[PDB]
């Protein structure tokens, strides 16, 4: 028997593996770098595009670009490069022997998955293919059939409610505000201390600062007030070349823009209001079982103290007799991939692939019939 | 047997000629036999790859319904595809001739079954002119009796005799004594396919003349060294246990009508990289293990030896082999050394040298921040004693060796500057010293043996017996296999040239035009592999010289520059470490891992001069004759350049004389006589380029027959011009041809024979 | 096969040899001398220009001139004389049979190498030619692909950083302050003891004094102070004719003008600041690997105690957690030539020569395309 | 600094701090902006009417060619001087595209140049042609380059400070005495 390949490619990292395991085999960032200087020594690799983890060790020489933004692919040649590197160099398994389970976000344009299908069936020659939705696999991986999933990664933040296996497509909500916007907002508000990060290879240093030092405050105004009385809020960080920088308020002002998008000039609602407005579009009978299973997912939900803030902020909006219960598993950064592997390793699922004959006789539009 | 051989053999199989017997315009069959690969016995017997089926009368054109008969596994008809059906040979007998290029349908199962049939009745020799195939029967066929020698020598007719090694021996003696031209016998096969037996039989045929004897002191002297040779020049691989890692050559000068006057032994292409590092499942040369295990107490106390698992040059995870005892062979090699006029002092010196090599292989080097450098080399204090020992057992000066390993002296315009090596270069120099000492000791032993049977008039016209190996067609390939494949490409070029010349001569003798015989050449792959400037080896050297060179850069530079021609191709999976070359026998894949570490070897003139001034005379004789050259960078001393030089010398030596070819084959692995394993034999048919020779015959007119056999075979096709009994054979044959309906582009009528294309003979059958 | 000729001609000496060796064959000064007196004995050589080592044994009769100053050729007839003497009399090998690898400094005018090419292809008839840069060959000869090279010879002091084979042309720095200025400064400050050297043939005596007696002090002020308490600083030197001179402070005040150019009336930064300002123009990611490989080259870097002073002076400018590592090989006077020979003896390089057909069809400007 | 660097290709070496002023004056006198960079670089190798002469303080004469339109071109292609950034024509368009779709038509109509580095000859035409290529086809790009745009900031400051509504926005001394230097973060935008 042959196993399937599970490839969950978001706007940031790429998670890839074989169906059956309980963790992705290869995780690497989805960037393509190109050299901006001329090479002068003879006998060196005259490569013209570095992909993945190699374009990250020598980022000081290259210009880095992401081919996916807001969940939508803006450059298809770079995406083909990423997929080629993923199949042949990372997994080391030709795609012409295994079926592939890809992943997309809800409320995306249709040309996206149509072109994805055309590329999978024409450039590579896969025997079968399928395109799932991330917030559903994140629930597969949890042992539940009822709950609302709040998935937040690098490009998109979306909520999807599900009641006993039935999808409620009129209550799906999408919000273009994720980790990349928080990186840019931190890079902007760091100017107030005299630190200027501008290049594309300095965005990675800011991202690492954000991952290491930022947290979420339970009460924003009280926290902003008690930080002007002392200096135990400040932390230090050492740059790659040896300098030392110090951060204060910026530790809890950067992620706060998830709950108040107007900080970064957007007219939208926070993740605590988008979640409550998505429950209130469901029938009055099923609202008590959604308040009990609020599942966090993605990587941007990994700040310290986000469950407490989310619970306290939804409890204030819901009636007084409900029991709010936020579920934050410790490995929620790979929930989509684990759910995809579980799903693709089922016997009932083996009748839902999009085989090659159907594509040959019906064209790329077939994905709109067979895939939800 | 394992499954990897099954996969390889199944990947070798081809498919070309289509099936037939729907003649003429219906669906009638004549009890037609085919070869197929789908059968219940095939998925059960690993030693079977094809079965002979008979298509049932009434089958359809789209799908074939057949019942197998060979072997008779069942009688129930089943269905197979027309693409899994190869033709067969039913109107032919494998014992009516020896040549194979005469068969009507030549493919993999046809030739396999032909060889199997001839072999099962103790007929092990076969001919693929001018090739001679042989098989190891694991017993004695009674062909070593002087009766056979006299039968094949004295009988003025030999060309109408069964094929035998004595055919080549007699042709060689004839062409040697008739015209003053030297001859060369090339025995190319695996290290278990019985090559030593063929060599011994050829030498015995050579020994017996009309005044010559049976045994000669040359024979017993040469056989008094095979223990030594196989102890120093053989190692345990993963697909063998007594593999020969060098080319052995013997020059024999024989009188006009006497025996064997003098002889000399020459070694070529010894693999030096094995002395330093071996794979995880192999060992180094035997002498290390057998000397370390079999040495008596006085040596183990005097030299200071330790256990096998306590040395750096020896792979610790694989030291034991079951078929070898590793003890009694030590006494065997000691006795073989005593038999060649060596006192006890010489044995003590030689084993002290080997122990010193093993000891020096254990010294460790560290880095220092001194001399203005960041990584100046230095010997670790803990081994400062060990080092001294390694210099006593070689009879060398420790201080001068330290000076030549850790110090670099540059002479500018007119001044001496005293630098210092880093750690990597110091380790390279130490390893180079070890490998050079080993190889020079081996060559000195060979010279001391040759000293007894030396000719004094020199070799002006002699006899040659080269013992070489074949391709390496597995999936885990490295630098050594690359060198082997290069050697075999050179040999293939030589073979094709000889064959084309002989066939042009033959066509000229039988009164046929020779403006139509065109053979393919393998000069493109040789240019891709060994040209200067643009080849794999040149870029490997570049990466060995350039700053900060790696294997990935080497693969990338090859892929970028050799992209002009289609003989180089990068792999698909992990394409930054593997590549593929389109040899003449098909594509082979290499893994460019640890190429640089195995190609670096630097020996400087200062060290040679330090060695030549040793107090011991044997060490003084070790490096003598070798000229030095100091004040240069290492651009001609790396392993690739040494290999190319030795290959050039050997190919010159061969191109001087006239060659003859012999191929040895082993039928199975359990050594039991009269067996068969079609995968393991198809692999060796592929490696030795036998199928390539067959494909080469099928250009021009491969079906050459005299009028007698031609009429004997085609007496039923034409009656109107066969039993006239009033005209010459050429006339009746040309009448049969003009009646058959073959155009001039399919036949030729020779002055004493008839010549037919492959398509011609495929037509004339029906 | 034919070998190439490697000719590294600086402002002082000339290093020449054949590609493949590990040291230059002929090293001789690049001067042209002319007699200033009339010859009176009959039967003697009535030569009118002495070149190289001959113009140095009989310098008491001649006027010596250098045809190269600050890396730029100021007199082309004398340069043709030097090249003729180098090819035919020193190497004894006609140039019409070998390719030639020449060498130039960075940030030079273009007419320089254009005229060099025209002369090589028209006056002599070389089959091929190439023009390299000295600070790159000095790194070829070291077994590294990453580092910053500080090359200081007789006319120019320049720094060139390189990261894994990629050149950073916006961080190349040049400084017109080298050995000749130190010779002139010593000749000037020797007047304070009563020694007057004025002629061109007395500049060589001052140069020899400088090479024999001068060194670099670790701490300039402490050294200047502890030299007024004793007289063990003083050394003696015997002139060609038998007199004895004595030098004191001038032993460590002459080379100190490498770190404080204002001593000799220049407005510039020392070699320790020019090196640090050249690292600080590189990206923050690659600065840690340049601090670890600072390669000294040229002849003016051969003073006693220059590595210690350079390390102590750069450590004070860099952050506290970096590891400064200055590399001073003992044969750093011929690093450029060794690197040039290594480079020209490569198989990948044989496609980069400027052949004669390209020059015949494109003119002398071709060097601006093929040579970096 | 970029002009001082690329002048080495003709043999002129300016190094000291007092020679930077001479280079600045050369730049102000002789440099201009080309409408199409590649066409200009190509048509300058066919003739020598591009070259100009300049007399140094002490009497020497230097001549400049390509460097007249290669120095300011680094405003539109910063990679010339080793920076990873976008030109002034992309930074301007990327700043309009961060505004709401309703107010983008009124920004395309008023692009105001200011400062002294915007005084090269032919910068309005290049900027208009380069933004027109990035904006939709139906918009009306309109770059406004007043002739005294070198002192616009000062004139605007005087106008502002001479208003009656403004006299309530000063940071008086009592507020500083009672609140410290941080007061500027409240009262000043
Ligand atoms: C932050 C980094 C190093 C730092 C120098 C590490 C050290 C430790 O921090 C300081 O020394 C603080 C100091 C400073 C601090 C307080 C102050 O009242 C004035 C200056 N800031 C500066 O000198 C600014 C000046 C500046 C440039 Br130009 N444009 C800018 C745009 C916005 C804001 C400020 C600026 N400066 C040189 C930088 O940002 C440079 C470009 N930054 C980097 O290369 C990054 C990759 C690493
Ligand atoms: C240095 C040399 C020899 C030396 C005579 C070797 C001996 C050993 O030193 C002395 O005797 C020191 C003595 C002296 C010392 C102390 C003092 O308070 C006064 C004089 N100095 C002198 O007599 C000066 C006077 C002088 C002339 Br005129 N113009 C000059 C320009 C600047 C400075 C001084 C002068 N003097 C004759 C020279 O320099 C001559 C031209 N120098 C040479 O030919 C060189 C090639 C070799
Ligand atoms: C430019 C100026 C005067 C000029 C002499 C005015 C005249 C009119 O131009 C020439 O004569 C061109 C000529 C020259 C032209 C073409 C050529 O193939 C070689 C030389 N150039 C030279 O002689 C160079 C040599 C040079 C020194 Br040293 N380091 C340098 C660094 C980089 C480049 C070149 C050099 N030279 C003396 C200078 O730059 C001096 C330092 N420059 C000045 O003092 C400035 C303040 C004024
Ligand atoms: N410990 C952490 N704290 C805060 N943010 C994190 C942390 N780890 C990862 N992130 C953020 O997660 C984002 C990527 O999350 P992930 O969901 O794995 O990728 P994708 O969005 O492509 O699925 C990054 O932008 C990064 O900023
Ligand atoms: N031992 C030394 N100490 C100090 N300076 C030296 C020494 N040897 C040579 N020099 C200086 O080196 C300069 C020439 O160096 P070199 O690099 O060989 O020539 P070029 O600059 O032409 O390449 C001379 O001016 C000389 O003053
Ligand atoms: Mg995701
Ligand atoms: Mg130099």
């Amino acid at each position: 028997d042959v196993q399937a390949l599970v490839v969950d490619n978001g706007s940031g990292n790429v998670k890839a593996g074989v169906a059956g395991d309980d963790a992705p085999r290869s995780v690497f960032p989805s960037i393509v770098g190109r050299p901006k200087n001329p090479g002068i020594m003879v006998g060196m690799e005259e490569k013209d595009a570095f992909v993945g983890d190699e374009a990250q060790t020598k980022r000081g020489i290259l210009t880095l670009k992401y081919p996916i933004e807001h969940g939508i692919v803006t450059n298809w040649d770079d995406m083909e490069k990423i997929w080629h590197h993923t199949f042949y160099n990372e997994l080391r398994a030709a795609p012409e022997e295994h079926p592939v389970l890809l992943t997309e976000a809800p409320l995306n344009p249709k040309g996206n998955r149509e072109r994805m299908t055309q590329i999978m069936f024409e450039s590579f020659n896969v025997p079968a293919m399928y395109v799932a939705i991330q917030a559903v696999l994140s629930l597969y991986s949890s042992g539940r059939t009822t709950g609302i999933v709040l998935d937040s990664g690098d490009g998109v933040s979306h909520t999807v409610p599900i009641y006993e296996g039935y999808a409620l497509p009129h209550a799906i909500m999408r919000l273009d505000l994720a980790g990349r916007d928080l990186t840019e907002y931190l890079m902007k508000i760091l100017h107030e201390r005299g630190y200027g990060f501008s290049t594309s290879a300095e965005k990675e240093i800011v991202r690492d600062i954000k991952e290491k030092l930022c947290y979420i405050a339970l009460n924003f105004d009280e926290e902003m007030k008690t930080s002007e009385q002392s200096s135990d809020i400040e932390k230090s960080y050492e740059l790659p070349d040896g300098n030392i920088i110090t951060v204060g308020n910026e530790r809890f002002r950067c992620p706060e823009a998830l709950f108040q998008p107007s900080f970064l000039g957007k007219e939208a609602a926070g993740i605590h209001t988008t979640t409550f407005n998505s429950i209130k579009k469901c029938d009055v009978d099923i609202r008590k079982d959604l308040y009990g299973n609020i599942v966090l997912s993605g990587g941007t939900t990994m700040y310290e103290g986000i469950g407490e803030r989310l619970t306290r902020d939804i409890t204030t909006l819901a009636p007084s007799t409900m029991k709010i219960k936020v579920v934050a598993p410790p490995e929620r950064k790979y929930s989509v991939w684990i759910g995809g592997s579980i799903l693709s390793s089922l016997s009932t699922f083996q009748q839902m692939w999009i085989t090659k004959e159907e594509y040959d006789e019906s064209g790329p539009s077939i994905v709109h019939r067979k895939c939800f | 047997v394992t499954n990897e051989e099954i996969k390889t053999a199944s990947k070798i199989v081809r498919r070309v000629s289509n099936v037939e017997a729907f003649d003429k315009s219906g669906s009638v069959f004549k009890g037609y036999q085919i070869w197929t690969d789908i059968s219940p016995t095939i998925e059960n017997d690993p030693n079977i790859m094809f079965v002979k089926c008979v298509v049932q009368q009434g089958s359809k054109k789209e799908k074939l319904t057949v019942v197998q008969i060979d072997p008779p596994g069942t009688g129930t008809p089943y269905d197979i595809d027309p693409t899994h059906a190869w033709n067969c040979n039913s109107q032919v007998d494998p014992m009516s001739f020896g040549d194979i290029g005469l068969l009507n349908h030549t493919n993999i199962p046809c030739v396999l079954d032909f060889l199997k049939h001839r072999y099962l009745k103790n007929q092990i020799y076969t001919t693929a002119v001018p090739l001679i195939v042989a098989i190891n029967p694991y017993k004695d066929l009674g062909n070593t009796t002087n009766e056979w020698i006299r039968r094949y020598r004295d009988t003025a007719d030999h060309t109408k005799l069964p094929p035998h090694v004595f055919t080549c021996a007699r042709e060689a003696l004839s062409n040697l004594h008739g015209v003053n031209k030297s001859q060369t016998i090339i025995v190319s096969g695996e290290s278990g396919a019985g090559k030593t037996e063929a060599t011994k039989q050829i030498m015995r045929y050579f020994a017996s003349s009309k005044s010559g004897n049976m045994d000669l002191r040359i024979q017993t002297a040469i056989m008094a060294a095979n223990p030594v040779l196989e102890a120093f020049g053989n190692a345990k691989t993963i697909r063998n246990n007594n593999s020969s890692r060098f080319g052995r050559f013997m020059q024999l000068v024989i009188s006009h009508e006497g025996g064997i006057r003098y002889g000399s032994v020459v070694a070529f292409l010894l693999e030096k990289s094995r002395i330093i590092t071996q794979d995880d499942n192999e060992r180094s040369y035997h002498i290390f293990y057998q000397f370390l295990k079999g040495a008596n107490s006085t040596m183990k106390s005097k030299f200071g030896l330790k256990g096998v698992t306590e040395y750096k040059l020896l792979n610790p995870n694989s030291t034991e082999v079951s078929g070898v005892d590793d003890v009694k062979d030590f006494e065997e090699v000691i006795e073989s050394l005593k038999n060649m006029e060596l006192s006890e002092s010489d044995i003590e010196v030689i084993f002290s040298i080997v122990a010193g090599i093993l000891t020096l292989g254990n010294v460790r080097l560290i880095e220092k921040q001194e001399a203005g450098l960041s990584d100046a080399a230095a010997i670790m204090d803990e081994d400062m004693g060990v080092f001294n020992k390694a210099c006593e057992l070689m009879y060398l000066d420790p201080e001068l060796i330290k000076r030549e390993i850790l110090i670099k002296v540059t002479v500018a315009g007119g001044t001496k500057i005293e630098g210092r090596w880093n750690k990597n270069d110091a380790e390279v120099l130490k390893s180079s010293l070890c490998k050079a000492m080993y190889e020079k000791l081996f060559l000195w032993i060979i010279r001391h043996l040759n000293s007894r049977i030396e000719p004094e008039g020199g070799f002006k016209t002699f006899m040659g017996m080269l013992d070489i190996f074949g391709f390496e067609v597995f999936k885990n390939n490295s630098l050594e296999q690359l060198f082997i494949n290069i050697t075999n490409e050179m040999l293939q070029k030589n073979f094709v040239d000889i064959v084309f010349e002989r066939e042009s001569k033959l066509y000229k003798d039988e009164g046929i035009s020779t403006a139509e015989l065109k053979y393919t050449s393998n000069k493109e792959v040789i240019n891709v592999l060994c040209e200067k400037g643009k080849s794999v080896l040149s870029y490997l050297e570049d990466q060995c010289l350039a700053p900060g060179g790696t294997d990935e850069k080497f693969v990338s530079s090859c892929a970028t520059n050799l992209k002009e021609n289609n003989k180089f191709t990068p792999a698909k999976v992990a394409s930054n470490k593997n590549f593929i070359i389109q040899h003449t026998i098909g594509p082979i894949q290499y893994c460019a891992e640890s190429f640089l570490l195995k190609n670096k070897d630097v020996l400087r003139g200062d060290l040679v001069e330090v060695i030549k001034d040793s107090p011991n005379p044997i060490v003084q004789q070790l490096f003598e004759g070798q000229v030095i050259e100091k004040g240069k960078i290492a651009k001609g001393s790396l392993i690739g350049s040494q290999f190319l030089n030795q290959l050039t010398s050997l190919m010159n030596l061969i191109n001087s004389t006239e060659p003859h070819f012999i191929r040895c084959i082993k039928p199975n692995e359990n050594k039991k006589p009269l067996e068969w394993c079609e995968p393991k034999i198809l692999i060796q048919l592929h490696a030795l380029s036998i199928l390539e020779a067959l494909v080469l015959r099928q250009l021009g007119y491969s079906y050459r027959r005299t009028f007698e056999e031609f009429l004997y075979q085609y007496k039923f096709v034409d009656i109107a011009a066969a039993e006239d009994s009033s005209v010459e054979n050429q006339n009746k044959c040309v009448n049969i041809l003009k009646l058959s309906g073959l155009s001039e582009s399919m036949y030729k009528i020779g002055k004493s024979m008839v010549f037919l294309k492959q398509e011609g003979a495929k037509i004339l059958t029906k």
